[PDB]
């Protein structure tokens, strides 16, 4: 077996990664001081959750993640949670300055004093691990601190742990939950600095989410809790290829060669169904067929764009639950009858299909019901790149006057990274649409 | 459970079945069991499931051939370590009350949607099962006749939508049950709900562990509800959207605020938790709204000088727990806009 | 604000000497008109000549052009004003219009009906802003040119423009305007 | 816990010192002894942004007063509040700068200099986390005109990751009769453009003309204008002391409210307008105070807000306003179709709402916008700074104290420079 630790970095990445503990704690039935009845070893080796948690002596499983955040407003509330007995103290990492909506800050101002501690408790925790596949960073490309010190730690460790996979969980930005007015500065920064540090990274619009949190499950005004909560049932679908004795995904480095066929291109979308509402559990029973046809919505997907008016390359789906391949083939027949979608002729990777006997599971008094079955898509289209066109919109506008751009030359930066910056966003947009070439 | 194709121009790549396919041939560790449209009309010979399947906690015998009450009470015998049980879209005929005890001694879930029970099936039906927490009965056209005795005492669900047949009278009957957390009602036809056992600012008997509520769906034209809403003991939580009210209009927000005024013990208003500003913002739009009308019947801010119908106690009961917590509206603050010329 | 100031001023100090000859006003005010006519539906040059001839009408400049009825320059800079203003839907380029049009009622004969006409398209505008505007505009200058208006129908305009609040709904608007219209000699406007 | 450090320079700076940390010890509910007698929570989540808590609960100010002249200093350490200040925070000479730039920044203010930077390092040491350093001075004499750029200029190279936020108070003919205001000024503001992210102007002719019209009081003193001014900087640091959903920083503030860099310099504002003695008239709401903000008259500077482009707008509401009502008021004013709709209240503005309200005062408003009409506030000392320069008049003082005309070049063309940047962002498309 291989292990796995995950870095948390920003307010938001540090508010899904408690979310996502909360889940596997649940599923797998891990108590909150961590103990679990049902395991019948003291240490791990044998069983299949030792790949995210880790035991010890005591029968504590202690969560290999490594959450760093600046602002300790959100860090205080998080050790005092319900589950204070489960993280430990020495891997929660605060510091003493907001980058206030800042790159050249996250990176240079206020990365330079903290990254020198969270190496040295990444190796740790890394030494414990006989077999590391990677990282599963978790961050947004809004926030200044989880994009600055994100690129940081990561190009840090490409010198070091540079034979490891290496993964994201990026939130794209909206206008709409926008809480700088530099976000396109940063986000265009964070995706040139680590566009060569990242194999895999996952996009999640909050435009996406926030229409689907008031449309599917059926909410006035969706806030982060509720979007947190939405996001943690696709990371849980999305590590179950990890954490059970599956067939497909099973290791990070296979993500790299059945999803992310070239290595500039790493940026697939996803798609998660059911999203049935709690007061309509028993309302309706959609079987494998319905799901599996909904992922083609643009309203269920969780970046806006469309991918009808585009090629794919990689194609992944994967079944939870009561799920037989009788019915999957229905599905399956049902792709190629009713809809229709071509591929480019010059990709190595196809369509993979794969389940697992794994039901799904949702907090007690949450938001989403516990459904009978779940279905996950993982599609690469050339679509997606419509959401990096308006994000050069808004960036160009700004830097055509140059706005708070003396902010960042200023604290250890170069008027040439942005044009860098926007030289190689213009590359991947020319990339994008060669790659889908008649 | 016990037993190529092309998209476009590219093959599809089904891995790890042969696993799937052997872990679900076997049938003594099928902990989950689903048969949709999969025409069960009866149980077969008994003992035989036993010893197949002597391990199943949920059953899904949605949409089956299922005739009678019997039919399923044999499965369920059966089955000692069934927890969670869903018969709907079953026109089953269900006895004069001799179903047996002890056929459900650990049933905490049970959907009977689109059935056709009746109110006196559903007592009978609920004999053989003290411990059933949620109990489904949507789309059946139910009448509130009776009221439970020595039945539905842990009932902590009970989900009555799609039925156009329920009222205030209705509703008293199953109002004194115990253990009652959750109370779902959508379209269900209510308009009005009141508590003539209480007084203004005194609680009622009525639903008092009543937690969350959905009344979604529904003709709530009035303030009259949330007015009396407040009466109940507890209620953390409610759901009122779609409604005359709450519309999906630009000024429904309005409305919402006042939801939250006439409430005090609302922590959460639609899957949306109340902080303590929401609470403050709304009771504040609250007592500045209706601050013309606190005056037109009596009131000052001296205690001497006070005299309020009994028209505004009844219509804003907790206009004067406001006047106490932010004093009461100045000469000033009823002057927000006017024209001019 | 300086600028303007300061050029107003030094401006007014030369047409002071070119006021009685009427032959160096008429030679200005061609010029200015060509200037006008040339940078038209342009928003760099109309808006500030626009503003410059609210000035120079309210300082009293072209007062020789005002004992003579139909003065083909003042025919001329109304037509021009009327294309500057159709259509305006800017706030800031509807003031300037809007004062050169009250500051342009100076003017006897033909150019002073048609032009109160042009007022009255303003008392009923998509927007309460420009109504209160122009009202005030029209009370301003009633109160300044008393010959406009005779004494005996002015008591009822200067009524009917004070208790009227013209920030209302068009419904209730309609029927001042319509009232104003008709005791101002001005035609009934057509939608 | 951010701690910011406030430092007071030359007579007038120290004036509106102590009567700004008198105005916000009185609304914090603070008595003049040094312990807490307030009825509000809400008064203590932030006090230490400006109070340290030193032993017994008590909370010392973090003020640091200097100034070469002996006068001032002991007027404040025996004033209402005088017994507050940490009495080593005191720093002073004999003789001042004599209203001479050249002798406050190189042969007088830099004699104490040192002594500055000791006492602001021992302050600050003791701090968690600084923010940002403060200033409070007048472009008017030589001793708050040199010293407090000579500082700015010394502590910038020691401490580069910290704010720089200034109260430069513009002079005027009508307050002072001194002719060697101009130089002074301009040799100010040319070290305040290319050492300072952000510099409130509170100029005084606007101060005096509110008080012979608004006021209506017989002869303005001193007093009626730093009454003023510490009532708008009471109302601008309103968000850094009091909680709030706009949780806006310094740093943050600074960067969204100044997109370039060599423009920083605001309009600040404040209403109602009122005075000393009584203040109980009328109680105004929320629709007059917008439509007051918004107004020329209710500004400290010399400068027509709605002649001019909209940089950046922010307003901050303190009262029994709620956020919901502040914005339904602030998407009426930007729709022409929307009755008594502005043309001058811009699109896009900040907007706060705070609780506790001001001392004497059941609602207010303030106003911190930038506005290309603050050239105005350029122009006028650049005519007076010509006129003297082309006779070398009071230059002979300059040159043999060490200055040359090599500054007061660079300083007259930094200047031309900033008026016509700011002239030509005046004239740029809003869409
Ligand atoms: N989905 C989601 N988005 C979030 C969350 N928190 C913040 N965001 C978004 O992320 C961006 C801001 O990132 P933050 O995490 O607040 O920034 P940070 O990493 O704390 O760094 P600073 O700039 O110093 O505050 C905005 O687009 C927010 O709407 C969260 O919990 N979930
Ligand atoms: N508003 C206001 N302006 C003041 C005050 N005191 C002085 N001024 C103005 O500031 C200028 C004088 O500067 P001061 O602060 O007195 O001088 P200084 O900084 O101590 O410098 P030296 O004269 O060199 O000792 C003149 O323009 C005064 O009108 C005050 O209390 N309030
Ligand atoms: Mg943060
Ligand atoms: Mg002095």
């Amino acid at each position: 077996m291989r292990e796995c630790i995950s870095i948390h970095v920003g307010q938001a990445g540090v508010q899904i990664g408690n979310a996502c503990w909360e889940l596997y704690c649940l599923e797998h039935g891990i108590q909150p001081d961590g103990q679990m009845p049902s395991d019948k070893t003291i240490g791990g080796g044998d069983d299949s959750f030792n790949t995210f948690f880790s035991e010890t002596g005591a029968g504590k499983h202690v969560p290999r993640a490594v959450f760093v955040d600046l602002e300790p407003t959100v860090i205080d509330e998080v050790r005092t949670g319900t589950y204070r007995q489960l993280f430990h103290p020495e891997q929660l990492i605060t510091g003493k300055e907001d980058a206030a909506n800042n790159y050249a800050r996250g990176h240079y101002t206020i990365g330079k004093e903290i990254i020198d501690l969270v190496l040295d408790r990444i190796r740790k925790l890394a030494d414990q691990c006989t077999g590391l596949q990677g990282f599963l960073v978790f961050h947004s490309f809004g926030g200044g601190t989880g994009s600055g010190f994100t690129s940081l730690l990561m190009e840090r460790l490409s010198v070091d742990y540079g034979k490891k996979s290496k993964l994201e969980f990026s939130i794209y930005p909206a206008p709409q939950v926008s809480t700088a007015v530099v976000e396109p500065y940063n986000s265009i920064l964070t995706t040139h600095t680590t566009l060569e540090h990242s194999d895999c990274a996952f996009m999640v619009d909050n435009e996406a989410i926030y229409d689907i949190c008031r449309r599917n499950l059926d909410i006035e005004r969706p806030t982060y809790t509720n979007l947190n909560r939405l996001i943690s049932q696709i990371v849980s679908s999305i590590t179950a290829s990890l954490r059970f004795d599956g067939a497909l995904n099973v290791d990070l480095t296979e993500f790299q060669t059945n999803l992310v066929p070239y290595p500039r291109i790493h940026f697939p979308l996803a798609t998660y169904a059911p999203v049935i509402s709690a007061e309509k559990a028993y309302h309706e029973q959609l079987s494998v067929a319905e799901i599996t046809n909904a992922c083609f919505e643009p309203a269920n997907q969780m970046v806006k764009c469309d991918p009808r008016h585009g090629k794919y390359m990689a194609c992944c789906l994967l079944y939870r639950g009561d799920v037989v391949p009788k019915d999957v083939n229905a599905a399956i027949a049902t792709i190629k009858t009713k809809r229709s979608i071509q591929f480019v002729d010059w990709c190595p990777t196809g369509f993979k299909v794969g389940i697992n006997y794994q039901p799904p599971t949702v907090v007690p008094g949450g938001d989403l019901a516990k459904v009978q079955r779940a279905v996950c898509m993982l599609s690469n289209t050339t679509a997606i790149a419509e959401a990096w066109a308006r994000l050069d919109h808004k960036f160009d506008l700004m830097y055509a006057k140059r706005a708070f751009v003396h902010w960042y030359v200023g604290e250890g930066m170069e008027e040439g990274e942005f044009s860098e910056a926007r030289e190689d966003m213009a590359a991947l947009e020319k990339d994008y649409e060669e790659v889908g070439v008649d | 459970y016990v037993l190529i194709v092309t998209i476009g121009n590219k093959p599809v790549e089904t891995i790890g079945f042969d696993s799937i396919m052997k872990q679900q041939s076997q049938l003594s560790k099928l902990q989950e069991v689903s048969l949709r449209n999969c025409a069960v009309s009866c149980a077969g010979e008994k003992g035989g499931v036993a010893e197949a399947c002597p391990n199943i906690r949920k059953v899904d015998l949605s949409k089956n051939l299922l005739s009678s009450w019997d039919e399923v009470i044999h499965i369920a015998d059966q089955l000692r370590h069934l927890e969670v049980l869903n018969v709907s879209e079953n026109k089953l005929k269900f006895p004069s009350g001799s179903v047996l005890t002890g056929t459900l001694s650990v049933l905490k879930v049970l959907v009977l949607n689109q059935t056709g029970i009746t109110w006196a099936e559903v007592l009978r039906c609920v004999a053989g099962c003290p411990g059933l927490e949620e109990l489904y009965l949507e789309s059946n056209n139910i009448f509130i006749s009776e009221r439970p005795t020595d039945v539905l005492q842990t009932v902590k669900l009970l989900d009555l939508s799609s039925n156009q047949l329920i009222d205030e009278n209705q509703l008293y009957l199953i109002a004194h049950l115990p253990r009652l957390e959750q109370l779902i009602l959508s379209d269900t036809g209510i308009s009005s709900l009141h508590f003539p056992d209480a007084g203004i600012g005194c609680k009622t008997s009525m639903f008092p562990s009543l937690k969350y509520l959905v009344v979604n769906d529904n003709q709530i034209s009035q303030w009259s509800f949330f007015n009396e809403l407040e009466k109940l003991p507890s209620l953390r939580a409610l759901s009122c959207l779609r409604n005359p009210l709450t519309k999906e209009d630009k000024e429904a927000e309005t409305a919402r605020l006042l939801i939250i005024a006439s409430i005090g013990q609302l922590k959460t208003l639609n899957k949306c938790e109340i902080l303590p500003e929401e609470r403050r913002r709304a009771e504040l739009d609250y007592r500045k709204a209706f601050g013309n009308e606190w005056k037109q019947a009596g009131g000052h801010k001296d205690p001497e000088k006070n005299r309020l119908s009994e028209e505004f106690l009844t219509a804003h009961p907790r206009y004067q727990f406001l006047c106490l917590k932010y004093g009461a509206p100045e000469d000033w603050e009823l002057k927000t806009q006017q024209p001019l010329m | 604000e300086s600028t303007i100031r300061h050029s107003t001023q030094s401006l007014f100090e030369y047409m002071k000497g070119i006021q009685s000859d009427p032959q160096a006003l008429g030679s200005f005010s061609g010029t200015l008109l060509q200037i006008f006519e040339d940078n038209l539906l342009n928003e760099r040059v109309s808006v500030p000549l626009l503003k410059t001839l609210d000035h120079v009408l309210t300082h009293g400049c072209f007062d020789i052009f005002t004992t003579e009825e139909d003065h083909p320059f003042a025919v001329k800079l109304l037509a021009l004003c009327k294309k500057e203003i159709k259509n305006s839907k800017d706030i800031q380029k509807l003031l300037s219009g809007i004062a050169v049009f009250c500051e342009m009622v100076q003017f006897p004969g033909d150019v002073r009906r048609q032009a109160l006409l042009q007022l009255c398209l303003l008392l009923c505008h998509r927007f309460p802003l420009i109504r209160k505007t122009t009202a005030s505009q029209v009370y301003e200058t009633l109160l300044t040119y008393s010959d406009v208006v005779g004494a005996d129908v002015l008591d009822e305009v200067v009524t009917v423009l004070s208790d009227t609040a013209w920030d209302a709904e068009l419904a209730v608007v309609r029927e001042q305007r319509n009232r104003l219209c008709d005791l101002l000699g001005v035609p009934r406007p057509q939608l | 816990m951010r701690e910011i450090v406030h430092i007071q320079a030359g007579q007038c700076g120290n004036q509106i010192g102590a009567k700004f940390w008198e105005v916000i010890s009185d609304e914090h509910g603070i008595d003049p002894t040094g312990t807490y007698h307030g009825d509000s929570d809400l008064q203590l989540d932030r006090i230490s942004v400006y109070y340290n808590e030193a032993t017994g609960g008590k909370y010392v100010p973090r003020a640091i007063l200097v100034d070469l002249e002996p006068g001032t200093m002991d007027s404040v350490r025996s004033g209402p509040f005088g017994q507050i200040f940490r009495p080593d925070n005191f720093v002073f000479g004999q003789s001042g700068a004599g209203n001479n730039w050249a002798k406050g920044h190189y042969t007088e203010g830099a004699e104490l200099v040192d002594s500055v930077l000791d006492v602001v390092r021992k302050e600050a040491e003791s701090c968690d986390c600084l923010q940002g350093f403060q200033l409070t001075h007048s472009l008017g004499g030589g001793t708050g005109s040199g010293m407090g750029t000579l500082l700015i200029s010394k502590i910038r190279e020691e401490y580069p990751d910290r704010i720089m936020n200034t109260f430069s108070v513009v002079p005027s003919p009508k307050v002072s009769d001194t002719v060697v205001e101009p130089y002074n000024a301009t040799l100010s503001v040319h070290q305040l453009v290319e050492n300072t992210d952000e510099t409130y102007c509170i100029d005084n002719e606007a101060l005096y003309d509110i008080c012979f019209r608004t006021l209506k009081l017989t002869t303005p003193t001193y007093g009626d204008l730093n009454h003023l001014v510490s009532a708008t900087m009471s109302g601008v640091t309103t968000c850094l002391r009091f909680p709030g959903q706009l949780n806006a920083d310094l740093r943050k503030l600074a960067v969204n409210m100044v997109p370039f860099p060599r423009l920083h310099f605001f309009m600040p504002g404040f209403a109602p307008l009122t005075s000393r003695g009584s203040q109980q008239y009328r109680a105004l709401t929320v629709p007059e105070l917008t439509q007051q903000v918004f107004d020329a008259k209710n500004m400290m500077a010399a400068c027509d807000p709605r002649h001019g482009r909209y940089l950046t707008v922010a307003a901050v509401f303190r009262g029994r306003m709620s956020m919901k009502e502040v914005d339904e008021q602030m998407l009426n004013v930007q729709n022409k179709n929307s009755s008594y709709f502005v043309e001058w209240i811009p699109n896009n503005v900040k907007t706060a709402v705070c609780d506790i309200p001001p001392r004497g005062l059941k609602m207010a408003v303030t106003f911190i916008g930038n506005s290309t009409a603050i050239q105005e506030l350029f122009k006028r000392i650049s005519e007076q700074f010509t006129a003297m320069f082309r006779r070398k008049a009071f230059l002979h003082w300059y040159t043999g104290e060490g200055m040359d005309e090599m500054e007061f070049t660079e300083a007259e063309s930094n200047m031309n420079d900033l008026v016509s940047e700011y002239q030509q962002y005046q004239d740029a498309t809003a869409e």
